[PDB]
């Protein structure tokens, strides 16, 4: 299970983060959830390559 | 097996993160490999129970605020 932690961001990139999760999980087949905590958007993936976990970070990494 | 990636977290709440999760692996008998780039803070622990893992990230958000 891979966890992405993102704090202080916007609703704006909060859209764009959890949008660009989702496809990706969508087309491996994989749970992820989205939790949000005041300023904090936690982004849960289970069974994912560390291929698609190294875009994920370098994508959430310009965004935030 | 769990792996955290915090983004853009102070120098001061990765130091603390590391320790707290050295002290859990430690405790558990597992081990716990870190990775550090410009703002990416990678975490893997192998062999974690899924409490364990709710309170790493409880404590995280808590030292990362």
């Amino acid at each position: 299970s891979s966890i992405f932690l993102l704090s202080n961001v916007s609703e704006e990139a909060r859209q764009r983060a959890e949008e660009y999760v989702r496809r990706i999980s969508k087309k491996e087949g994989t749970e992820v959830r989205f939790e949000k905590d005041d300023g904090f958007l936690t982004i849960e993936v289970k069974n994912l390559s560390e291929e698609r976990l190294r875009e994920i970070a370098e994508y959430l990494w310009r965004v935030a | 097996t769990w792996q955290w990636v915090l983004i853009n977290i102070s120098e001061e709440a990765r130091q603390r993160i590391e320790e707290y999760v050295r002290r859990i692996s430690k405790k558990e008998g597992t081990e716990v490999h870190f990775e550090k780039d410009d703002g990416v803070l990678h975490i893997r622990v192998k062999n974690l129970h899924e409490k364990r893992a709710r309170e790493i990230h409880e404590y995280a958000k808590r030292v990362i605020l």
